[PDB]
Formats: C-alpha cells, structure tokens, sequence
C-alpha cells in the first residue's frame, strides 16, 4: 500500500536531535518529490522543503533556512527528518508528504509527527 | 534583424509640406524591442477629427 | 495639428503574432496583441 | 524539476518544420501542415497534421 | 502569502465559493491552483488540484474553479462531513520557493 507512517509523540529539550522515519512504498521512490511540511498548532501550513531521493536535491524555504535538517535514505526508501538543535516554541506537527514536479502539489500526505519540545524535560 | 525589433526616432520641424526638404538626419535607437516575431506587412491608420 | 494615433502589424489575422505602436495618454503601447482588424480605427 | 509521470503534456515542440527558422525567432500559430497539397480547412484534409 | 477569508459560513444544501484571492504571481500569473481538505484533528486531504481535476475518492459535489486573479472552490449540498478546513495553494516563480500555501479558510456549518 501507499502509506507514509510517522513516529510517536515525544517530549524533550532543545539542543538534541529527533529522528523520524517516514517509509515510502507503492511508488517509485527515486522518481517522486518527497518532502516535509510543518504546521504550527492552530495555524496554517508552512512549507519547509522537498527532497529528491535520486540526488538528495533539497530546496528549503526563506523563513526556514538554517533551522532544520532534512535527508532521505534511498536504501530503505525512507524519508529522514533530523534536528541539530530544537527550540521551546518548536512544538508543532510536521508532515512528510510526497509531491510531484509540474503543478507542484502533494498528491499524497503522510500521517504527520506530533512533537512537543520545550525547555523542560 | 536577428529577431530583435528596432525602433528609431528623430522629430524635426519642417515648414515645407509639398516638397520634402533636403538635409541629412540620422535617427537614434530610442528602444530595441525583443519582440521575437515575424513582420511581413504594416500600415498606418490615424483617428477621426 | 497632430498625427493622433498610429497602427502597425503584419496582418492582424493570427497567422503571425501581431504588433502595435499606438501613442496616447502620454504612453506608448508597444504590445504585440492581435488587435482588431478594422479599416477605421482610432 | 519536470518529473511528470505519464508525461507533462504542456511542453511543446514543432514536430513539422514548415521552413527554416531565422536565429532567435519565435512563432506561435497553430495550423495544419498539409503534405498532400490539399485545402485543409481545419484538420479534415488529407495529410493535414 | 495567499490571502483568504478567515471564516466562511454555509447552510446545508447551499453552494458557496471558497474565494482563493491571490497576488499576481500565485494565481493571476496563469499558474494552476490546488486545494487540500484540512480535516480538523487530522492531516489535510487532497480535494481539488489543477482547477478542474478530481482525485479518486473525491465526490463530484466537490468542485474547483479559477476566476482571473482569484480561485473558487464550489461545494454543493453541504453535509455534516463537509465541516472541514481548506488551504488553496499554488506555485510562485518570483519567490524561488516551489510551494506557497494560503492563509486558510475555516468553514463552519450553520
Ligand atoms: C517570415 O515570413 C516570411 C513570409 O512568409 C517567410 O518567408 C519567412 O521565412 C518568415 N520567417 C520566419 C521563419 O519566421
């Protein structure tokens, strides 16, 4: 089946890394624009970037450059989301949804990662 | 020429209207249009007064 | 007087993209639009 | 950047070269190119591709 | 970047056009417009893309349209499941960014 699963709820502190596995199946992985999209709690969707598993080509966002880490593993056809250093305000949901080049829309969305990060443990 | 349409302009007063006056007037490229079309005819139609 | 307005273009019949250099209202429309084919324009 | 599965059918090309193309030119006009010297009147004519 | 009405109200059985009003580079530039159904408590689901195409599972009562610099999502016969949130989004060439998302349109059933 075509499904993009996520990781469970996590509570932690800024500074450390959070690794997310978004496995892809049912489509040619090295032929579709896979990417991550973030949404603040109670706000709109804001675009982070889309990565191409063929060449790890990433186009980030003005307002989200130097804040997050993205990658992918074509060996296991899984999308990787990573953080070099979190923030207290970074408590928000992050969705890994696959788009297509030309007409530039996500045809399918992953479940999304509900992550709560704050200064307190 | 080379796909870049060219327009030149040099407005000069002339008292005579029957016979075209002599003299040399060299025009200037006021704009260099990159129209990228073919042009194979033209005309000039004014307004009504 | 004044030479009012000016109309150019290949054919205005969509066989080519057209061309137009009218002068009006302290502006010069140099748009290449396929304007109306009319023998009595303004 | 242009990975459209099934083909992005928005990118075009003039398959039938009617004549030689002048450098930097650009032609935007759709008309059947007759190959049998017949009045196309659309696409109904023979060899009007 | 894409402005939208914060709250749109619609009675059952009524047809309302969700106005996707945009700039001259997102909608008015001739670029295509896509919609996602942000169902509350879940992830958005694709509802309209291409201004005329409907993906599998989308009922024909859902519809989309484009009007010059603005786009409209025509929904006919509002039901209980239609209480959902919609983001129209398109592509922006000038901002370099592949993806630009709308401000959003909260839809409530009266
Ligand atoms: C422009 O039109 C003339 C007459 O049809 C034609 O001979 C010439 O090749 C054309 N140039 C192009 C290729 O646009």
């Amino acid at each position: 089946e075509v499904q993009l699963v996520q990781s469970g709820a996590e509570v932690k502190k800024p500074g450390e890394s959070l690794k997310i596995s978004c496995k892809g199946s049912g489509y040619s992985f090295t032929s579709y624009w896979i990417g991550w999209v973030r949404q603040m709690p109670g706000k709109g969707l804001e675009w982070m970037g889309i990565i191409y598993p063929g060449d790890s080509d990433t186009r980030y966002s003005p307002s989200f450059q130097g804040q997050v880490t993205i990658s992918a593993d074509k060996s296991i056809s899984t999308a990787y989301l990573q953080w070099s250093s979190l923030k207290a305000s970074d408590t928000a949901m992050y969705y890994c949804a696959r788009g297509v080049a030309v007409d530039w829309y996500f045809d399918l969305w992953g479940r999304g990662t509900l992550v709560t990060v704050s200064s307190a443990s | 020429i080379d796909g870049y349409f060219k327009i030149y302009s040099k407005h000069t007063p002339i008292n005579l209207v029957r016979d075209l006056p002599q003299g040399f007037s060299a025009l200037e490229p006021l704009v260099d249009l990159p129209i990228g079309i073919n042009i194979t005819r033209f005309q000039t139609l004014l307004a009504l007064h | 007087n004044i030479i009012r307005g000016w109309i150019f273009g290949t054919t205005l019949d969509s066989k080519t993209q057209s061309l137009l250099i009218v002068n009006n209202a302290t502006n010069v429309v140099i748009k290449v639009c396929e304007f109306q084919f009319c023998n009595d324009p303004f | 950047l242009d990975s459209k599965v099934g083909g992005n059918y928005n990118y075009l090309y003039r398959l039938f070269r009617k004549s030689n193309l002048k450098p930097f030119e650009r032609d935007i006009s759709t008309e059947i190119y007759q190959a049998g010297s017949t009045p196309c009147n659309g696409v109904e004519g023979f060899n009007c591709y | 970047v894409l402005t939208q009405p914060p709250s749109v109200s619609g009675a059952p059985g009524q047809r309302v056009t969700i106005s996707c009003t945009g700039s001259s580079s997102n909608i008015g530039a001739g670029y295509d417009v896509h919609w996602y159904q942000q169902l509350p408590g879940t992830a958005p689901k694709l509802l309209i893309y291409g201004n005329s195409n409907r993906p599998s599972g989308v009922p024909d009562r859902f519809s989309g349209s484009k009007s010059g610099t603005s786009a409209s999502l025509a929904i006919t016969g509002l039901q209980a499941e239609d209480e959902a949130d919609y983001y129209c989004q398109s592509y922006d060439s000038s901002l370099s960014a592949l993806y630009v998302f709308g401000t959003g349109t909260k839809v409530t059933v009266l």
